[PDB]
């Protein structure tokens, strides 16, 4: 019914288990035997979890609606660790 | 009225007036409003003005922005790579 | 009683009415002039449910229309009178 | 998808000289020249 | 340490995540934090030396695979005979933890699948199950299997769950899912389950009578599905019950036919279990319906043979009725039917119906009789019940083959009825022509009801006479009128007397333009009742007047003795009664016998009226294949006379026909 999401730098992200089950890597890793709910991890940092959960909420919300859709901004620093945790979270 | 927010500290996403958002804060953490302040930067939010009083502001996306009582009265970042 | 008075109170009748010929049944073809005919007896197409069309002639001979219709059509002469028919 | 946007948005700041150079993950650097619009 | 990419050690990751993937198989305690750092301790190793690196996870797995499933072989090979228990505990503590490493490499997939011979780890271990199955388990295991099925009668229960796990680990790896499951375990299943209720169908069929047999085979067969369904998988169902069906039923219908004809001659269960079983069957019913027709043919004949001299309509109907009540009873009760057994009944109480004793058929004039006999006022029986008898009357009257003499005779019956204010009901005896309507059509009661139509127009034709009686100058008696084409009657063939028929007369000439009247003397009354209000039979015989005798009078006025030497019958009732006459101190078979020639013509016609339908449409036909078509066409009106379409053919070439020469049929038409 929730679930917590740990960053490498210590942040707490908790949200619904629904709305972290969107990349393939957490619900399998809810998945996990031993009921198991608590999440953690350990190489990827905030500024880069908390932009993924940001996604995250996006299109767990606004999908299939009806208004204009708009852009999404990125850090022109970051978008190299968000580009990479990306690829790891396969979202 | 159907608007999201940034409440912290941990760092939560969930989604009326200030108590109902109160209850909703109280889902997981487990704890009576009373003992919860909320503030915005600079200013203190009453319980008697509705939720859309105190929106659309926070796109969802990315929105924005708890200071807990002790005892009686309420009392008291991310990183950056090179 | 009385032996020999016989006063007559209410009679009663039946008769039935047909066209003025005798007929025996329109001799163009075998059947009465008030009865259906072979094209619409057989045709099984409208047609009016108690007089199909009585077709008086001026030679004072009725038929059927369409059987002295379709008999004209063929040779104008007349079948019972070998002359005009109308 | 969060990915291939990024992608999407990171080869809009990088030639396309840099696709390799960047070391930036090394199974993605391999997916950094097969995205055309 | 952080997300971006480092050249980890070999070894590091690969003790604690071997040593997490033999606690994820087996479903064995696997920590809530380890699992979520074995996703990290891949993505770590897939990425940076400075290449990827899973192509080494992929085949180490595979190996991991390979040696844990050669050792559940060798402790699988140790349980002797109880392969399938280990092999239960096997699967059901492999199949979770698959799923689970599956879910656990999917980063190792999602950078693989642009690869791709067997990807998908998951198909690749499951793949490795096969390479357990292919093993000499495969002919050993199924042989060990089927013998735990083997024991069906009187050898259960083993746990339907370790052998529906069995099976149904078959139905599970698949990238024609079904094909490993019908090649290993379907056919041998299939055939020695044929041979099965083939030794079984040959053993019970010496032991039991032959409803205790039908009886037996109907449980076991119903047993069947359910431990079908407790076994094997769905996929199945119906293929291996059609073997069952096979062997004991439609492989022995030959005796269950012969044991058919006893059956259906006795009312009494076992006739319905023989429907329920011949019905499955390629070939099972016929047989056993051509006995349902001629026991129906039986009995029926039987009861309407019982009434001879007996003169009633009456019972006649009621015994057809009451025969078609008792199968219908049958048919509807027992056999969950039906449309072909009823026709069978159909067709033999169609046999029933038409007698041919030397007559004949003696069918539709008795059936003519019961409509008069059962319209007639008899002051007796009750309305509100007469249309219900009618309403039965509807099926006697489906079943007869000559409906014309029916319908020629109901005209006279009618007429009869009608012109001498014999009827009970107008408005019951119109709802008749309607059933015969709605029965046959419009041409079959056309007749009757313009016939039906004379009363009415012949009254309001009589109330207008009424009115121009008196409308001129200075001034007994009422008239039926007839449309003189659909009344069979005839006049039967006298001076005018008191006269006054044409001061009416006229009236009939100026109210309708051309219209000929021809009056009948046949059905004309008078007024009875002497002056001595209590029998008083005056109608017709208008002579009134010594007192004379028959013979002394024969110089009676303009008249024929044709039928005046009949009528002579006023000296023979009530009130004249050679030797001395007083007065009175107080108070048809010959007719149907020509009347047999009418529908004779009516015949021709409706024959000559096929002929040219036929002929006008389609433009040439060969001379016997015009006939088979007048027949088609006049199918319900009666069965023609191949002695009277041909004559009717050489009367129609005279008038619409023509034919040139014979050495091919041929007949054409001429306009
Ligand atoms: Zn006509
Ligand atoms: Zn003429
Ligand atoms: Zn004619």
């Amino acid at each position: 019914m929730y679930v917590k999401l740990i960053s490498s730098d210590g942040h707490e992200f908790i949200v619904k288990r629904e709305h972290a089950l969107t990349s393939g890597t957490i619900k399998a890793m809810l998945s996990g035997p031993g009921q198991a709910n608590e999440v953690n991890f350990r190489e990827i940092p905030s500024h880069v979890l908390s932009k993924v959960c940001m996604y995250f909420t996006y299109k767990v919300r606004y999908t299939n609606s009806s208004t204009e859709i708009p852009e999404f901004p990125i850090a022109p620093e970051i978008a190299l660790e968000l580009l990479m945790a990306a690829n790891f979270l396969d979202c | 009225m159907d608007v999201f927010l940034m409440i912290r500290r941990t760092t939560i996403f969930t989604d009326s007036t200030v108590f109902e958002l109160k209850r909703i804060v109280e889902g997981i953490l487990k704890r009576p409003p009373d003992e919860q302040r909320l503030y915005k930067d600079d200013q203190l939010l009453d319980d008697g003005k509705t939720l859309g009083e105190c929106s659309q502001t926070a796109r969802p996306q990315a929105p924005a922005t708890l200071a807990f009582r002790a005892d009686d009265t309420f009392e008291a970042p991310f990183s950056s790579p090179p | 009683a009385k032996k020999k008075r016989f006063e007559v109170k209410k009679w009663n009748a039946v008769a039935l009415w047909a066209w003025d010929i005798v007929v025996d049944n329109c001799a163009i073809c075998r059947n009465h002039i008030m009865d259906l005919c072979i094209e619409c007896q057989a045709n099984q197409a409208s047609a009016t449910s108690e007089e199909c069309t009585v077709a008086w002639g001026v030679c004072n001979h009725a038929f059927h229309f369409h059987c002295i219709s379709r008999w004209l059509k063929t040779r104008q002469v007349c079948p019972l009178d070998n002359r005009e028919w109308e | 998808t969060l990915k291939e946007r990024c992608l999407q948005v990171v080869r809009s700041l990088v030639k396309p000289e840099n696709y390799r150079r960047l070391d930036i993950v090394r199974s993605l650097y391999e997916d950094l020249e097969d995205h055309p619009n | 340490m952080s997300l971006k990419p480092r050249v980890v050690d070999f070894d590091e990751t690969w003790n604690k995540l071997l040593t997490t993937i033999k606690a994820v198989v087996m479903l064995e305690y696997v920590e809530r934090a380890t699992w979520n750092d074995r996703f990290s301790d891949i993505y770590a190793l897939c990425v940076a030396y400075p290449e990827p690196l899973g192509e080494r996870l992929y085949t180490e797995t595979k190996i991991f695979l390979e040696n844990h499933v050669r050792h559940l072989h060798k402790r699988v090979l140790e349980s002797e005979e109880q392969v399938l228990v280990m092999y239960h505990r096997y699967w059901e503590e492999y199949s979770k933890g698959a799923d689970y490493m599956d879910c656990l490499y999917r980063y190792l997939n999602t950078q693989f699948i642009k690869k791709n011979p067997l990807m998908e780890i998951g198909e690749l271990a499951l793949d490795m199950w096969r390479k357990l199955m292919v093993e000499p388990l495969q002919a050993i295991l199924i042989r060990m299997l089927l013998r735990e099925i083997k024991n069906d009668r009187g050898g259960e229960d083993p746990n339907q769950k370790v052998i529906h796990g069995v099976i149904n680990s078959f139905v599970h790896v698949e990238q024609f899912p079904l094909k490993f499951y019908q090649e290993i375990f379907e056919s041998p299943f299939l055939t020695e389950t044929g041979e099965y209720y083939k030794q079984e169908a040959s053993n019970l069929l010496q032991e039991s009578n032959c409803s205790q047999y039908m009886e037996k085979v109907l449980g076991r067969l119903k047993d069947e599905e359910i431990r079908c369904r407790k076994y094997l998988h769905p996929s199945s169902y119906t293929k291996v019950i059609h073997e069952c069906q096979q062997r004991m039923v439609a492989d022995h219908l030959q005796f269950l036919h012969a044991e058919c004809h006893n059956i259906i001659r006795q009312e009494k269960n076992d006739m319905a279990n023989m429907y329920v079983l011949l019905r499955a069957v390629s070939t099972g019913l016929p047989h056993m319906i051509q006995e349902l027709q001629n026991h129906i043919h039986d009995e029926g004949l039987r009861a309407t043979s019982n009434l001879t001299q007996e003169n009633m309509p009456t019972l006649f109907v009621e015994s057809v009725l009451e025969v078609h009540g008792k199968f219908v009873q049958l048919i509807n009760t027992v056999l969950n039917g039906d449309q072909h057994f009823m026709s069978a009944l159909d067709k033999a109480l169609t046999s029933v119906v038409n007698y041919r004793e030397p007559s004949v058929c003696k069918a539709p004039e008795l059936l003519a009789k019961y409509c008069d006999n059962l319209l007639k006022k008899s002051a007796g029986m009750t309305e509100n019940e007469v249309e219900d008898r009618l309403t039965s009357f509807i099926t006697v009257f489906k079943y007869i083959d000559d409906k014309d003499v029916f319908q020629k005779f109901y005209a006279r019956m009618l007429a009869k009825r009608l012109i001498h204010g014999l009827s009970m009901s107008m408005d019951s005896e119109e709802a008749m022509i309607n059933k015969l309507k709605q029965a046959c059509g419009y041409e079959f009661t056309s007749k009757l009801h313009r016939m039906y139509t004379d009363m009415s127009v012949s009254a309001d034709l009589n109330n207008k006479f009424n009115n121009f009686i008196k409308n001129q100058d200075t001034v007994s008696f009422q008239i039926y009128v007839l449309q003189a084409g659909a009344w069979p009657l005839t006049q039967a063939p006298p001076q005018e007397l008191e006269k006054s028929v044409q001061m009416f007369e006229l009236f009939y000439s100026q109210h309708f333009s051309g219209r000929k009247l021809t009056w009948l003397h046949y059905l004309c009354t008078g007024e009875v009742k002497m002056n001595l209000k209590p029998v008083a039979m005056v109608t017709t015989y208008q002579m009134a007047v010594s007192e004379v005798s028959y013979k002394e009078l024969q110089d009676s006025t303009q008249m024929n003795e044709k039928e005046l030497t009949k009528t002579i019958s006023l000296l023979d009732v009530k009130m004249i009664n050679e030797s001395s006459f007083s007065l009175n101190m107080n108070f048809t078979p010959q007719e149907m016998e020509q009347t047999r020639s009418a529908v004779d013509e009516d015949r021709k016609m409706y024959l000559q009226a096929a002929i040219v339908r036929i002929m006008k449409a389609r433009k040439v036909l060969r001379h016997n294949a015009l006939i088979q078509e007048v027949i088609s066409q006049s199918r319900a009106r009666f069965n023609p006379s191949i002695s009277m379409i041909k004559k009717c053919i050489e009367v129609l070439i005279d008038k619409y026909i023509e034919r040139s020469q014979a050495s091919a049929d041929e007949y054409s038409y001429v306009a």
